[PDB]
């Protein structure tokens, strides 16, 4: 995942 | 913010930019909830850095004086003690951040409310996500504060294969995944607003997104649920  | 549209300076009055300095001059990194005059509630992994970090309350547009700001340092993070930067996935993605002055509240400056313990949205609830994050993958942030429609996906629905299996817990809501529209870098640790019983409440810290991109069909955006943390909120604030 990519942490926003 | 992706796809999403210019929020009126006055509507989410407990929206917050957390900046850190960066030479001569502070850059907007984060989105938070003011939940205190005195405390901001936002994601543990916006603060796990070793950065000088200041909150702006009453912010609307990032590159103009909007003549309503305040402008604090922050005096105390408090991390979750379960968090692990390297674990987004695991979860307890929130800190709380006590600021060095007590914010004066006004028609910008408001504090934000949060669910009772334990509350669950129904599937398909409406909600808002606020920020000044991308309005684009790997594109650049937004000057003005940005709001987007995101109906939850429930824990059943976005926990199953086709959207973000194992990779979601029960202690995180999910949100959107139209495709269209999500949230982005730059708007984590902010607020997801959601209407119940005619009230507006802060039932989610943003968090994360697809590796694909931040807006892509059938990966909602996912927040830290705060109605999860109502006790551990209680405890620091109480203890500070
Ligand atoms: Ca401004």
């Amino acid at each position: 995942v990519e942490p926003i | 913010v992706v796809g999403g549209t210019e929020a009126q300076r006055n509507s989410w009055p407990s929206q917050i930019s957390l900046q850190y300095r960066s030479g001569s001059s502070w850059a907007h990194t984060c989105g938070g909830t003011l939940i205190r005059q005195n405390w901001v509630m936002t994601a543990a992994h916006c603060v796990d850095r070793e950065l000088t970090f200041r909150v702006v309350v009453g912010e609307h547009n990032l590159n103009q004086n909007n003549g309503t700001e305040q402008y604090v340092g922050v005096q105390k993070i408090v991390v979750h003690p379960y968090w692990n930067t390297d674990d987004v996935a695991a979860g307890y993605d929130i800190a709380l951040l006590r600021l060095a002055q007590s914010v004066t509240l006004n028609s910008y400056v408001q504090l934000g409310v949060l669910p009772r313990a334990g509350t669950i949205l129904r599937n398909n609830s409406p909600c808002y996500i606020t920020g000044w994050g991308l309005t684009r993958t790997n594109g650049q942030l937004a000057q003005t504060l940005q709001q987007a429609y995101l109906p939850t996906v429930d824990y059943a629905i976005c926990s199953s294969s086709s959207y973000w299996g194992s990779t979601v817990k029960n202690s995180m809501v999910c949100a959107g995944g139209d495709g269209v529209r999500s949230g982005c870098q730059g708007d984590s640790g902010g607020p997801l607003h959601c209407l119940v019983n005619g009230q507006y409440a802060v039932h989610g810290v943003t968090s994360f997104v697809s590796r694909l991109g931040c807006n892509v069909t059938r990966k909602p955006t996912v927040f830290t649920r705060v109605s999860a943390y109502i006790s551990w909120i209680n405890n620091v604030i109480a203890s500070n």
